């Protein structure tokens, strides 16, 4: 298993799913 | 036998099919390792001359187990480790009974020995082929049961309020509607008087089938299938078939290979997984300079057959000790195993696309040691709580739930890149805010 | 001290026992996905096809062991083999719960090198099943 | 779990129905003995700990074995020997393999102690009464082989021209005709592609028979059931049957209890006799401090069931180790037996008229060993002689009939009143005069 | 042997119970086209002497096949076909086994003989009533499954993600659900180290199963059958029987026709439909001098016993290729079939009311190949899709989708008189505009 | 990329993945069966008799192999022996989805040749049915 | 399915284990050797093509027979002897007939050969000692 290194979102992600789900 | 020019071959080149074991060897005072070690390799039909009588045999030309290699063990004075070399036609194909037979039949007696210890056995793929070897593996249980990306987790089940079947099936209930994937027959419940086995059997099905209504998760309970005779036990895995349960149990050094092998088909051939519990094992396999190292058992076990094998716990043992417990899970569960002396693994072992094992681990007394379990195991294990579910306040569905929240939490943050040897504290502190059973537990 | 609900109160495998994974737990599930080399994959059901049930063993003779139906989910379009990034599976969960808003969906993910499924854990309860408790389940 | 005052009960009375075990224990340094045999009393379910963590319940409630008395060993300054009364309903009724799950499953792993030895066992008359036992016994075998008033003769079968079948019969004809009463399959001789187990089975059926026709006296060879499997076990057994021949044999420690009982069983059910080899008792049975001395694994196969078993040599040992073994001949042949710590019986055992074992000893090299070997077993042994008849110049058939002239040379001076510990070389010497194959073994 | 005057009889009149057998016939140069067709009449005892030697028997003169009738193959110089007749008395009844071995035992090595091949054979009704033949035949399928009107959709499972039986299931589910009326296991698939047998057929199961509840219609898999041994095929025989599911699988040819008859036999008793895989028929049957035509082997199927057989691809090949195919095609089909040259049918064949047996036949890479193969098979038939399904962009259950409207908008346009060769292109693509899967597959 | 759905999307054989086919569709299939000597008949079902199912195998031993109920429907009148004429068949069409209004129908036919159903496509699907989709199944 | 690189593996260390085939090949003309070799490994889901068309396979990835070399046979202009590993893992223990239809179950029917004869199989120890084979042999039997 390899060390998960992390990966910022996009700093629109929380509202390109908001726009998505309506 | 034992002329040490006949059986200590130095220059031997080691076969790809031949059956290789390691015997850790203490000498009587005076006699030397090439000695000893041919001694081992002969097993001679005098074990308290120690000296050649009848010498010539048609069992000691071709049939003959060779030392090609001693070696002095560091830090010991007395001690060396001897290598045999065994042809892979001494042994009965199939039939770990009889590979311990030839083995290990004779030579732990041999009076120029003082002490002896089996090691590390090397079985040749040419060997491993002619098992048929556990019933599902690792990797068909987790499919069969539906159940991915973590340990699964057991109870063994020890009634407050009677060892009746009755009670015995209450506590069963309750701990796997709380969230255990598994709970276990104690290893000495086969058929008493206080509770009959079919009996047992029958009140632990209607459990199983209540708390997997409950949970809607597949539910099991290690049912105990060792007996005092074959039909016996074949009586009761027919039992369970009957009954659709999942998993049954057998008690595979007191109840002998022979049945265990017999078991391991059967369980094949009616989709049973079968538990292996380890009792006795510590008769053989603890001191250090006399018996059989249990990664030798395991690997037998491996062998004759079993889905999930008892492999200790490693609450309590120093980081030497837990190199060899990794070493042997390691044999338990891969495919391929590289020599690696410091975890005590003696041969390099390919195993042959034979199905991993999937050890159970004793979790300690409380959910504190869950950091530490999923970091060295590893989410390919079983462990089982002792008293975790049931010392908890609150009883054994809150316990199994605390258990459940707790490995679910580590496995999360696992998952997120955290250092379960650092942050597993953090980990389980900040998982008790929302969950008031693990609160509860971490209050004790 | 509590009791713990056995009324509709529903488990779903690995993390069910954890609150619902936000979208940053989600996506940091998928980064140990993608690190890993495994194949995200998201499969759904209905709240009747959700959990294990019994309903097919009528037809059987005496070989029910181990057997269950509803193990098997329908699977979301394809195994997203290459995926590297976390968000085109964020997308592809509003998009599966949009389409099926009475579903449950899990994600799963496969290892190419060992050949076979290695995670699967929910990222969705449907709000209109009431099989399930919201983690006042005591 | 391990309170001592819980486990510890000197007080307490033992039972009629009691199971007893006598442990010698060797205790951690600062560890009481009063707290070790408490904690092998209590069997915690905890053995890395060593203290009471999670204590109440009703396995430990009326099913628990108490520690009701703890002896030092004399000349030892760490060891005790503690005595553990079990109640009779924790036991499955005629299952070797759950008493010996019940008693030493666990405890000899348990942290407290440095190494833990299982010196004797009290098995009551109700818990002997639930045993099938050995198939025929002592007297139903010598009324069976007509056979009276002196040691059977049986030698094992190491051919010196190849291992295949027909060789094997042979060697087993020849040594069957010049007087040995039985020859033996190697313990190692299961069905290897050297020689498969079927066609050994017919070829020393010829042999048996023919010399059986040759000599008018009954014959047998010890043919090897052992296997990996149940089934194949019960096909060697059957196959034995349909040849109509006298004996089979089983290597019990390394088939298991399971396997071994299940055979007995079969062997009561069609008249086969049943011999019993002892292969790996070593890695149990030889270090002083740990594991389960050989009188305990005797006491279980006269349980499990066996007509015959393998006991030992007495040659090369001194006489303390001689006192020893004449005990478990005792504990395997009689039907009562006295307590007797210099011989090292810690119980009184009431077999409650299951039969008797016959013991198996291996004969030295030579034919001079004879008048101490039968001085010391009496007639109700059987005496394996390794190279007596194959060391023999003259070959096979003379070297079983140098033997059998010694064996009943002895016999008779041994009748006559003579002292065979001083005149047994004058007896041999004597018979030389007029035995032309005995002289020639006494040449070497 | 070989006389050319008692085995050559040119004025035979052929009797209705005979059995009539045309072989191509290349003869050695200089050997003349009588002597040849009187050789392999004879079936001399001689195959490399090609010479009368032994001559005048009871099993040559009233148990021999007769040649009566040899004829120039048009447009080849030195190739022949013979006509040879068989007394029925010659075979055994119901014997598939004992009728290759009495016709095709030992003449293809005849010296006298460069290359030999089986062209056809005529299986009189006399003895095609002593077969139990088809479990079911096509009518009593279509009945069974409740389709008509239509050919059979089906598709092998070559997983993406692995070989296990879970991913297996997997896609079995994804297909099926989709539209296929059954999927296939692969031929080389029986029970291997990466997926067990028992595994399979449970996972099988339960995905048949989803995909019935889910679209209402019966569903299967052809669960393969094929086995090291008659008891372990049996074995999983017995296992799909006991699951409930409709339908296994056997490789006829490389089973052998002993096995196919007795699964037959079983799949008749326990009302299991059996799909046939012909596996190593290019072995025997593509080279055109030399071997068995797969007509011959498809007339031995439907004797021994399939309920569907592969039967090819039309896809690749000429219209006199496609001739040929067609003609097998209805000798494993109809009834009754005339003597039609051109399609290589060189017997009238009276099939005397044993069932017919369904063609599979390869599917092309495409839904393109739809019009031709609903023309060419007509309904009776299973179309099998390598890729179709999964070579579709949006996987198994579109592409199994795409098929089905595809099979069902040629089938709806067969009935409405429309010409598929001509309109084939024009029915998809309408079909097209309403369908997206289907208008997603013909994008590639 | 769409996802063929599971829920509600029940099919019943022959021609159920074609859109429903109009009254000029059906009448070209009774010429079909015309032409050939076929004789149509039709069947109806209620829904919960409409497609495949288990429930009789409880009363079983080990012989459910191929077994399943509600293959058979209920006959509408009779086999429509020497029809002609397909304005025969699509007037008992109407009568029987007027006299049962939730029922499927299927017509089928049989080859009085090889004495066997031949055919067997669903002319009718009931409006009160929810378990299939309006052809925007996706 | 006969990408010739992906089966036509020329460096490969034939393993122990392994089940080795000899295939005497005879490739239609134009067919380059290597291109008919890597075929006979592939045993391709399509015959009658002689292309790749579906390609990447749990089937195909680890449990592929692959071609290490391929011969020239002396005196002949269009034959070659190609050598061909097939894993373990592929074959039902003990089980002739199923490694007859893993090894010969549908390459003779291929359409990028004209013909195809199989010469030889190196039988491995680890397959060898997984079948009971003759009930006595010859020594038995004497």
């Amino acid at each position: 298993a390899v060390t998960p290194s992390r990966s910022a979102l996009p700093s629109n992600w929380k509202q390109e799913l908001e726009s998505l789900r309506s | 036998k034992d002329y040490r020019l006949t059986y200590y071959t130095p220059d031997y080149v080691v076969r790809d099919t031949d059956i290789l074991a390691a015997f850790r060897m203490t000498p009587q005072p005076g006699v030397p390792p090439e000695e000893c070690g041919a001694a081992v390799a002969a097993e001679s039909s005098t074990g308290t001359w120690t000296t050649v009588w009848t010498d010539g045999l048609t069992s000691l030309d071709r049939y003959k187990g060779r030392c090609y290699d001693i070696e002095p063990v560091p830090g010991e004075d007395n001690q060396y480790i001897a290598y045999v070399a065994y042809p892979i036609d001494l042994f009965e194909e199939g039939s770990v009974t009889n590979m311990f037979t030839s083995i290990v039949g004779n030579v732990f007696g041999f009076k120029a020995l003082r002490a002896l210890r089996l090691e590390d056995l090397r079985i040749p793929p040419a060997y491993v082929k002619t098992f048929v070897g556990p019933p599902h593996g690792i990797q068909v249980e987790r499919d069969k049961l539906n159940k991915y990306g973590r340990g699964l987790l057991g109870c063994t089940i020890k009634p407050k309020l009677g060892l009746s079947a009755k009670n015995y099936g209450r506590a069963v209930y309750e701990c796997l509607r709380g969230g255990l994937d598994f709970t276990k027959d104690d290893e000495n419940v086969n058929s008493q008087p206080f509770m009959r086995w079919r009996d047992r059997f029958l009140f632990v099905a209607e459990a199983i089938y209540k708390a997997q209504a409950e949970t809607g998760e597949v539910k099991g309970h290690y049912l105990n299938a060792t007996a005092g005779t074959c039909e016996e036990m074949m009586k009761r895995a027919v039992c369970a078939k009957e009954l659709g349960v999942p998993i049954i149990m057998h008690d595979y050094l007191t109840g002998g290979f022979t049945a265990n092998t017999s078991l391991a088909i059967y369980c094949r051939d009616n989709g049973l997984l079968l538990h292996i519990h380890r009792a006795m094992h510590a008769v053989i396999d603890r001191q250090r300079n006399h018996g059989i190292h249990f990664r030798v058992l395991a690997k037998a076990l491996r062998m004759s057959g079993g889905d999930h094998l008892h492999s200790g716990t490693v609450v309590g043992k120093l980081e030497g000790e837990r190199e060899v417990t990794l070493g042997f899970v390691d044999l338990m569960r891969d495919d391929y195993v590289e020599k690696d002396r410091s975890r005590g693994i003696y041969f390099t072992q390919d195993w042959c696309s034979m199905p991993g094992v999937m050890p159970v681990a004793s979790g300690g007394i409380h959910v504190w040691h869950m950091p530490a379990l999923v970091e060295i195991f590893g989410d390919d294990a079983c462990l089982q709580f002792g008293g975790g579910t049931l010392g908890h306040p609150w009883g054994n569905a809150p316990g199994a739930a605390a258990n459940r929240v707790a490995l679910e939490a580590c496995t999360q943050a696992r998952n997120e890149g955290r250092d379960l040897a650092r942050e597993g504290g953090d980990v389980i502190r900040s998982a008790c805010k929302w969950s008031p059973e693990l609160a509860a537990a971490c209050e004790v | 001290m509590m009791v713990w609900t056995p009324v509709n109160n529903k488990m779903f495998e690995t993390f069910s026992y954890l609150p619902p994974l936000s979208d940053e737990q989600i996506a940091a599930q998928v980064d140990y996905i993608v690190a890993n080399g495994w194949i995200p994959c998201l499969e759904f059901a209905e709240s009747d096809k959700a959990y294990v049930s019994n309903e097919s063993a009528i037809r059987f003779g005496s070989v029910s062991c181990l057997y269950y139906d509803n193990r098997y989910w329908t699977m979301w379009k394809l195994p997203m083999f290459g995926c590297r990034d976390p968000m085109q599976v964020l997308r592809e969960i509003v998009a599966c719960t949009k389409a099926f808003p009475d579903a449950y969906v899990r994600l799963v993910a496969f290892d190419n090198q060992k050949q076979v499924q290695i995670m699967g854990f929910l990222v969705q309860r449907p709000k209109s099943a009431r099989d399930w408790q919201p983690a006042n389940k005591r």
